[PDB]
RNA sequence: GCUCGCCGGAAGACCAAGGGUUCCUGUCCAACGUUAAUCGGGGCAGGGUGAGUCGACCCCUAAGGCGAGGCCGAAAGGCGUAGUCGAUGGGAAACAGGUUAAUAUUCCUGUACUUGGUGUUACUGCGAAGGGGGGACGGAGAAGGCUAUGUUGGCCGGGCGACGGUUGUCCCGGUUUAAGCGUGUAGGCUGGUUUUCCAGGCAAAUCCGGAAAAUCAAGGCUGAGGCGUGAUGACGAGGCACUACGGUGCUGAAGCAACAAAUGCCCUGCUUCCAGGAAAAGCCUCUAAGCAUCAGGUAACAUCAAAUCGUACCCCAAACCGACACAGGUGGUCAGGUAGAGAAUACCAAGGCGCUUGAGAGAACUCGGGUGAAGGAACUAGGCAAAAUGGUGCCGUAACUUCGGGAGAAGGCACGCUGAUAUGUAGGUGAAGCGACUUGCUCGUGGAGCUGAAAUCAGUCGAAGAUACCAGCUGGCUGCAACUGUUUAUUAAAAACACAGCACUGUGCAAACACGAAAGUGGACGUAUACGGUGUGACGCCUGCCCGGUGCCGGAAGGUUAAUU
RNA sequence: AGGACCGAACCGACUAAUGUUGAAAAAUUAGCGGAUGACUUGUGGCUGGGGGUGAAAGGCCAAUCAAACCGGGAGAUAGCU
């Protein structure tokens, strides 16, 4: 549920926060964690190679399932967790032989819930199937790339792929950016939608609430000097020239894919 | 008010103490220069 | 066993002072200024040896040398049992 | 030596860092010290630092560094695996008294504790760079239980007052005691115990995880404080002696209670929240290979070993960083009384100081202050500066609004002391006693004693009672930026930058993009509700027309067009 | 609950005076702003010069910054003094 704070400060004002009374309130399950240290957006030259990263709160990283592999054991579902380093939330699932894993929770997982992934799984929400096992025109998240890799499409907060077409060893797929994709019939891809989908109706509120996700202070180009950007100076404000990004490349509309090597995979690009 | 020179000694020898004088050939080369020269304190190890 | 040579070159100069009389006329403690090397146990069996008295432990302290003249050297408070020293 | 002033959450005390002998004693006064110096952090000589328990080293890991092979790069070299280093973090154990001219948890006295080796005895499954537990973790808030500590009473010792009074609701001082060991309670957490089974824990396990069944929830972990013992010991106001009057030596009373108490402890707890809060070892446990009447493990006893390095002194400063014995800078710990909400402030304690030129004089002028008749912003670029306001309780409070605000809006009133209600009230605490019990660190009941606001009525003093110090000026109309924030270290704090929100655009993951001859790495262990780049800048109402030109995107029939041939 | 409020420490730095051969190569004094946060601080580490870093001022990078410092080319060159 959406919920809107009441005016009691500015920096309060305008903040809408996303609670979800379901998310477990103890500690995470420890088996599943390892530290997760932050980089500044620092590379290993020690250089800023991606701006506007920095701070914010301390975050341990948990291993998720993305492979789905154990196959023909069911799984219950124990639990909803809040997980720090996604949109989605994760539940904390229990197999009949007494190994616990993490996986995204689709959308209308709940506690109790039983799970199955392999050839043979009925097509239930959260169940893992190999895009040939499932039918034309499904819902499908956490999608396979190559088979057995693990999971790379559809992940985010209420993300979703459609399988839309089914030639022979491959399967035709609409991404949420309205490519259409061929994909290995034998990758595997979950049942249903990632849920959390109120993710994108927060609003953060205050300066502050970016800042403790880890997000710098983006200066505009056009307020700095000509040493520092293309949008350089001017007496007042001036501008007088076309969009480009710090290092010279029109912004704004140019085109930047270049991957020869892909391209016979896309049937169709965004629109 | 605060001045540029505030010591530590670990600082002082991590950064110009022998072993790090050693530990590159640039460093090794100030080490051949003060050599030359005759300098009575090769680095800051003391 | 430390050799006889080693505690032959252990034993310097009995240091002669007003703390070192006062200590071994209080806790029977005799003071030696030993060598910066010689290590308690080298102190004791030294004294319980050629001096062959009784040594009840080894209280050493090293002296940095003051400048313009002192070397460093080492203070060993070899506090004796009943055996009267120097 | 006696007075006097000054700091007192510091200008006292203890450290870390840094320094380096500045520390104590004796001698000297050239130079040094903004003067003199007989003095000194100055010179010269001699001394001073004692640790199984404090710290380092050591064991273990973070960021990060280096890195055999390895992958790259004219060379130099870059990155990086196994590994190995790296604290600012996690891993064992000592307290109280006494003592030096200078060292003390180190020496001495008394009373403890930890780890390991080796033997003896008794009983025995032991055994990993491997599995599992544990270590192990955020912010904010609110109790409750305590202690440090304080105050008063009692007790003990002393006193009877330079000037009226002072044998008493009189005055002064002291009423201290630890680690350890024993007990295990205010509180916190968790059902326990057997039996059977297994697609999990790279293999296997009796351990962890999972699934059933039976039977009792009445069990266990954790935990301040109190109490006992340590301790008939030590310390102790003061007396009595020697004396060089430094100072040393001897003896030694009482050594209790009530109330108030923390920001310290229980508490790594509990409740809540979103931003969802290290690692590894020590430690516990499980087995594998292996070992088999061995070796190993457990317990008791005995014995030995615990090395090495630091320990002086300064440490908000004359010993560090500022060229200076420089009004500056500099992290941690402790924190007494009376007022007070307070770690503010005033005055004091313990302690520590009077700031290394003084003496006169009492001009102009300058600085830093006090007060001013009548006016009262007439000043000036401008109320700059000054002056003014200032506390608590209660009454009261407009437009406008995003309903939260505006708002301490504005504006008023009551504040001292004394006495009564009430020889001290409401409240807090709570002893004996009295019962109970699943019988003591128990629970009720009872109210001694202690502590103790606020109010009302009456009276009284000054010109004045938030009497000092401390401590909002207020209102009205407008420009700009929503806002809290950020910036031109050292002339610009702003209307500038940032900002939540908005839009556009790019990106299908070996992502775009960046740092890199490369290898790689960040993005991101993220994946289109995700990331980058650009402009705009909360919110409300909205964002019109123009594609000519210059970019960008798409198309390609035709013209032109490189190497090549 | 709060990038809430008031206000010590703490972190800053709006105004005035003084100082300007200073007590100080930016301080003192009187006021002033924030003070549970986009907070402050100790200790290590990391990014290097056409490079870094920058809530953006040509700020900052050891009192040096529209291209640090040191040494070298080097006795650059100087129709100028």
């Amino acid at each position: 549920a959406v919920v809107k704070c009441k005016p009691t400060s500015p920096g309060r004002r305008h903040v809408v926060k996303v609670v979800n009374p379901e998310l477990h309130k103890g500690k995470p399950f420890a088996p599943l964690l390892e530290k997760n240290s932050k980089s500044g957006g620092r590379n290993n030259n020690g250089r800023i190679t991606t701006r506007h990263i920095g701070g914010g709160h301390k975050q341990a990283y948990r291993i998720v399932d993305f492979k789905r592999n154990k196959d023909g054991i069911p799984a219950v579902v124990e639990r909803l967790e809040y997980d720090p380093n996604r949109s989605a939330n994760i539940a904390l699932v229990l197999y009949k032989d007494g190994e616990r894993r993490y996986i995204l929770a689709p959308k209308g997982l709940k506690a109790g819930d039983q799970i199955q992934s392999g050839v043979d799984a009925a097509i239930k929400p959260g169940n893992t199937l190999p895009m040939r096992n499932i039918p034309v025109g499904s819902t499908v998240h956490n999608v396979e790339m190559k088979p057995g890799k693990g999971g790379q499409l559809a992940r985010s907060a209420g993300t979703y792929v459609q399988i839309v077409a089914r030639d022979g060893a491959y399967v035709t797929l609409r991404l949420r950016s309205g490519e259409m994709r061929k994909v290995e019939a034998d990758c595997r891809a979950t049942l249903g939608e990632v849920g959390n989908a109120e993710h994108m109706l927060r609003v953060l509120g205050k300066a502050g609430a970016a800042r403790w996700r880890g997000v710098r202070p983006t200066v505009r180009g056009t307020a700095m000097n000509p040493v520092d950007h293309p949008h350089g100076g001017g007496e007042g404000r001036n501008f007088g020239k076309h969009p480009v990004t710090p290092w010279g490349v029109q912004t704004k509309g140019k085109k930047t894919r270049s991957n020869k090597r892909t391209d016979k995979f896309i049937v169709r690009r965004r629109s | 008010m605060k001045r540029t020179f505030q010591p530590s000694v670990l600082k002082r020898n991590r950064s110009h103490g022998f072993r790090a004088r050693m530990a590159t050939k640039n460093g090794r080369q100030v080490l051949a220069r003060r050599r030359a020269k005759g300098r009575a304190r090769l680095t800051v190890s003391k | 066993m430390i050799r006889e040579e080693r505690l032959l070159k252990v034993l310097r100069a009995p240091h002669v002072s007003e703390k070192a009389s006062t200590a071994m006329e209080k806790s029977n403690t005799i003071v030696l200024k030993v060598a910066k090397d010689a290590t308690k146990a080298e102190i004791k069996a030294a004294v319980q040896k050629l001096f062959e008295v009784e040594v009840e432990v080894v209280n050493t302290l090293v002296v940095k040398g003051k400048v313009k003249r002192r070397s460093d050297w080492k203070k060993a408070y070899v506090t004796l049992k009943e055996g009267q020293n120097l």
